[PDB]
């Protein structure tokens, strides 16, 4: 099957339906809010990594607020819901890219194109890591302009 | 800094994955040889590639561990997922276990051409930790042994950020590449 | 993977390509015909429960008419085709909603918005059950107007 | 009755799932303590939460049952799916079985703080039946035992409508949360 | 989960982003190039067989060029990536169609509608085999005109 | 030839699957009774439906084969997938094995009404080979036995084109329909 989990309502005034990451979530970067479009983009996509991560974040938040921590781990919830939260073979694809020797996803850093004036964001995607280091921004500049073109086209099409 | 087109900016995210300490085990490493998996804020495991063996007996007292349920269920499930994702594992002499008192100890002998248990065991290591001369889907390391063992929680993984993706991905491939040892099963 | 089963042709004059439920299928409600749009909606969707059920219905009908009952069960067919008929983790999502304490799908009652004049229907979705009882229609009225807006938008877009 | 906007009406469906009796097992219950699974129109199983034990021996003669293939394959597959979906099952003393003559009998001891086999066994019960003071993903019941046993078919589940979804969902999680008891497997 | 593998860049001048099959791939038919649209069609589809096959082809090509053959098989790669390359239950659907007695996919011959003037192709789909022989082109002529209508509609919609 | 609408043509493809000999095992058959699986360009296996038995002992020395790792890992994984996809296998008397020297030999006794190991074993045969009076998901053949055995590589499958789809599909259903033989597992 595929993932079926849905994102819990987020207490962000600017973004009613979009998962907003708090201070604790982002290392040394305070709070940022994404919006409903970016988070809802992968309700059909199986090839995005960051929205799977924010689904993990939302599942953790639900499990904390609406159950009891009890100070001992309940692996039952995550083992049951892992296929309902994240794609199961995207990690396989990145493992294969790693074995072959092409740049693979780190799963720690994610990059996105923050629209300065309006504050919209693309759904962040993994910063490629290779040869034991992060790829230079020059190396995947082409992918950056790819995402820029995607954002412009999607926005213009949806607005009309 | 990094400005694209006219207004789009390459603003980046560094997800603090310690916020998932209460539900998911996180993987991070210290010096490219000491890998770690932390579950909760109280318990974790060492993953050390070394030439020194802490265990000198070829046993894995799993049914004894299940009889005396004095261990942590999370750690046993972690090592179960790890052992069910080892591709084409066929030599049981290599693996050694210690569970007395609830302690989690697992040692692996990486002694060896390819088609060796060391190949698949390193494969699942980098499946889990994601931290790392072998070719054609065969990998060799100078380290003779590897140790997994129980430990408390600290911040001792400067090299790598903690992430859960290694365990979630390892859950996918468990029992996938297993050999048949009995007809009935 | 995902489901791959396709709906068998249904002997309904009004609805050529849409699974029509006979008298036996619906408790004390005679026969209703849905249409091709509603049944074909979830050829990409993994988050609907009723069309998975009607895929189970169509698989049962095929297995009965084109094989022999023999009076003893053949669990082989269902065990092989369960992943080809229904989503595998939607039941997980509803089990999780049940454990947490939010209203979960019953999988027995399904509600839909029958268009009285034309006879179109939305794809029925599960009537939420909680606290050992059915939720009042007032409680999920918002979801009802959600589906109404969805139906209007989809119909207008497809017509143009 | 329930009219929305101007013309849309909340017409509801009550799917008669008895039409799937010839291919799928259906789950329904009578008084919140007697759950049932009916396969075909001839055979079904009792699921009774009770303080009385029908079995006083800690055996499960599974390989003997497979040797003498005099049982119904559907029922054995049902109980196999049920037993392979029990999360983190590690205490085999609890489960007891009887298969003489093709009869299907399975008893469970729910004796116990949490992290108990009772927790996971109740979890899979409500995974299957979907009919039902415990918190934080731990559930306790006053009933000491549970019984699964063979029976004929009647209409004795007034409380709950028959549905197959419990078994189809249980098929997903089989072998997912299993512990390793041998290195080779 | 679902497949996540992505098609490697193909050295075809006419088709930059579309997997082009060389002489060795096609029996006694030299080289044909498909295009980006046909190969990218099933980045959401789970019910197509030929593009899964060309994903297998591309995985084999990657495994050969960027690893070493060593003259002994490495089943590890295929056993790990099989769920990341092909759908897992489409073969189940065709096995079921075979058992029931309806024409099933062979998985050897695939038919497609080559546009003679422009050279576009539909994504090839399996030539049905039944009763121990290939179905006559007359039998599934209706499916052929189905695909023709699909191609015309998709092309016209995308062009606008 | 086959022209549709005005310009669309029914041009067909015959995929040469020998190009996948270096990564995937290919299935093809010669005379509807000799099926074959070729892995690499050096080794393959016979699948012969016959009334003659090459083996007269009811053993399968699997743990002895794993102890002396002198066999080909690809072939053992092939037969492991084959044996873990046999629906509801419950009679272990039928299967017989020979592995001396690295040779792969597996014989099956198809002796028998339905609900027989022959039914499921033929089911998985046509799951793999896809080459082929029984009804209602029960299949019977006049052949008493079947043989799987090691062989070199030739072009001896005129009847059927080589294809990998049988093994890839068989990998899906492994361990899916297995019976429980022990509580702990
Ligand atoms: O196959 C098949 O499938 C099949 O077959 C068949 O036939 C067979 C054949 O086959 C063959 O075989 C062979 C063999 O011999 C082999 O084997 C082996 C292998 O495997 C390998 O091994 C390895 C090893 O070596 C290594 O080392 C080791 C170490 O490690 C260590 O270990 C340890 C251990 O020991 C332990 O264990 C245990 C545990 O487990 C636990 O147990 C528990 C118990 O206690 C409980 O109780 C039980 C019960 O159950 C009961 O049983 C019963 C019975 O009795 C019945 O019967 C009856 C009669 O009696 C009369 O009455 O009549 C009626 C009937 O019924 O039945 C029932 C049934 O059905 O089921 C049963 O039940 O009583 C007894 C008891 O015991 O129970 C439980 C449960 O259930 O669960 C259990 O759990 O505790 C105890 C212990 O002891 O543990 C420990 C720990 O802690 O952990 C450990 O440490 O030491 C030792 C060493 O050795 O290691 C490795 C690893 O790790 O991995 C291994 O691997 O190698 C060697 C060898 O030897 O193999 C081979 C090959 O493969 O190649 C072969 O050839 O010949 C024989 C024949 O027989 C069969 O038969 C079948 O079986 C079935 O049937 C019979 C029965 O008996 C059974 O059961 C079944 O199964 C099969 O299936
Ligand atoms: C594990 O994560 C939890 C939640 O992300 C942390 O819990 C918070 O810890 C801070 C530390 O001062 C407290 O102020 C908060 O009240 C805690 N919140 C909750 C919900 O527990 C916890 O600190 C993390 N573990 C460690 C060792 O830092
Ligand atoms: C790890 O494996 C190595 C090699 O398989 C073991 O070394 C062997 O030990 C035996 C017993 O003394 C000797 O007879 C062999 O000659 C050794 N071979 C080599 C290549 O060193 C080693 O003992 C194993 N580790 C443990 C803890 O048993
Ligand atoms: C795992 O089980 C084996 C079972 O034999 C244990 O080996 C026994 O250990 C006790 C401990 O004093 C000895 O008295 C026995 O003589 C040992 N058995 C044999 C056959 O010699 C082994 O100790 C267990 N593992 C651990 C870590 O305790
Ligand atoms: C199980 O379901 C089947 C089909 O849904 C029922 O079979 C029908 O039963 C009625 C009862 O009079 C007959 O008139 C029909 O001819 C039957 N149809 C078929 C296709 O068998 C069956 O009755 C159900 N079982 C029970 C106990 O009611
Ligand atoms: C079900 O479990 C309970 C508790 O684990 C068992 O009760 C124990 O029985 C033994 C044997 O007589 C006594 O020594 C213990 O003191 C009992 N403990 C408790 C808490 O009652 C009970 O016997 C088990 N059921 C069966 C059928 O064996
Ligand atoms: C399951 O298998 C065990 C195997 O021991 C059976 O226990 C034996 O039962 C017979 C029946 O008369 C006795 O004669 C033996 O003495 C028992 N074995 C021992 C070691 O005492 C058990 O009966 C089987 N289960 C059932 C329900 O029959
Ligand atoms: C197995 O497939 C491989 C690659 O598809 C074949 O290898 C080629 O064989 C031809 C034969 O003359 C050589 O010219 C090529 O150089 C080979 N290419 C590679 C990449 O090895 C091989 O021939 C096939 N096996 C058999 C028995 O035909
Ligand atoms: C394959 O199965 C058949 C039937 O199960 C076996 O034939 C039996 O052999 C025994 C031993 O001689 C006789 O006592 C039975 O009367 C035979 N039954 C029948 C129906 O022929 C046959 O032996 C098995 N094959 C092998 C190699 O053992
Ligand atoms: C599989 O293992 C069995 C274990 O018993 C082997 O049977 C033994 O074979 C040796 C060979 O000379 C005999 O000396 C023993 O007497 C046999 N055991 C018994 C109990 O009689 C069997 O040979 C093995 N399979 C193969 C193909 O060798
Ligand atoms: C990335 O750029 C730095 C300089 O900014 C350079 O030192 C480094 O070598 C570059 N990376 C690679 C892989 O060349
Ligand atoms: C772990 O987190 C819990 C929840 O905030 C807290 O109560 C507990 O003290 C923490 N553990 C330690 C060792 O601080
Ligand atoms: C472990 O042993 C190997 C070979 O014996 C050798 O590289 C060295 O002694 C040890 N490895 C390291 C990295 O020190
Ligand atoms: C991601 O990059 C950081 C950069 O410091 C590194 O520490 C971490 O190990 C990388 N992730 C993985 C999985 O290696
Ligand atoms: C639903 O409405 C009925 C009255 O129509 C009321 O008795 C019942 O309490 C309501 N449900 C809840 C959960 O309040
Ligand atoms: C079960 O259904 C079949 C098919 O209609 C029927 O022949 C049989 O009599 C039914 N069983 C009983 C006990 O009525
Ligand atoms: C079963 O035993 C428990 C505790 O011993 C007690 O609630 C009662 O005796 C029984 N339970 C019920 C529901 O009657
Ligand atoms: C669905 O609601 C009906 C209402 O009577 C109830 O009988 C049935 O048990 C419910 N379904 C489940 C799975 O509990
Ligand atoms: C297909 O057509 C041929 C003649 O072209 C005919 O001989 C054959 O019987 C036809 N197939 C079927 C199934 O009738
Ligand atoms: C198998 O293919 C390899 C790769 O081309 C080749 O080197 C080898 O000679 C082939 N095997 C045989 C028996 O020709
Ligand atoms: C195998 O035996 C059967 C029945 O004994 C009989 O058809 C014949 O002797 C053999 N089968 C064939 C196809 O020759
Ligand atoms: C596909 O058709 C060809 C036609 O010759 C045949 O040889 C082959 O066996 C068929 N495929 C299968 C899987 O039977």
């Amino acid at each position: 099957g595929t993932f079926t989990w849905t994102l819990s309502d987020s207490e962000g005034k600017d973004t009613p339906g979009g998962y907003c990451l708090t201070r604790w979530m982002l290392i040394e970067a305070e709070l940022k809010c994404f919006g409903n479009t970016a988070v809802a983009k992968c309700n059909e996509k199986h090839d995005e990594e960051f929205c799977d991560m924010l689904r993990l974040f939302d599942f953790n938040k639900q499990a904390i607020q609406r159950l009891k921590a009890e100070a001992q781990m309940s692996i039952q919830l995550i083992n049951k819901a892992v296929n309902a939260l994240i794609n199961d073979q995207l990690i396989m694809k990145n493992h294969l890219r790693d074995i072959m020797g092409i740049p693979y996803c780190n799963y720690s850093k994610y990059w996105y194109l923050n629209h300065t004036t309006t504050g919209r964001t693309s759904l962040p995607k993994c910063w490629l890591v290779s040869n034991g280091s992060y790829l230079n921004e020059t190396h995947f500049s082409d992918d950056i302009e790819q995402q820029a073109d995607n954002m412009i086209t999607e926005m213009l099409q949806k607005e009309y | 800094t990094s400005l694209y087109k006219g207004v789009y900016e390459l603003q980046t995210l560094e997800l603090n994955m310690e916020t998932l300490n209460m539900t998911m085990p996180l993987s991070c490493t210290k010096n490219n040889s000491h890998h770690y998996i932390m579950v909760g804020n109280e318990t974790g495991l060492e993953l050390t590639l070394t030439n020194t063996s802490i265990i000198n007996h070829k046993f894995c007292n799993l049914s004894d561990a299940h009889k005396k349920n004095l261990y942590d269920h999370a750690l046993m499930s972690i090592i179960s997922t790890f052992h069910l994702s080892i591709p084409n594992f066929n030599q049981y002499e290599a693996m050694s276990c210690d569970f007395n008192g609830g302690k989690i100890s697992v040692q692996y002998n990486l002694s060896h051409h390819c088609g060796t248990v060391a190949n698949g065991v390193l494969q699942t290591f980098m499946r889990m930790a994601w931290g790392g001369r072998g070719n054609w889907d065969c990998i060799m390391t100078s380290y003779q042994y590897l140790i997994i063992q129980n430990t408390t929680w600290e911040d001792h993984c400067q090299f790598s950020r903690p992430s859960p993706i290694g365990y979630l991905g390892l859950l996918s491939q468990r029992t996938r590449d297993i050999y048949i040892s009995r007809r009935l099963l």
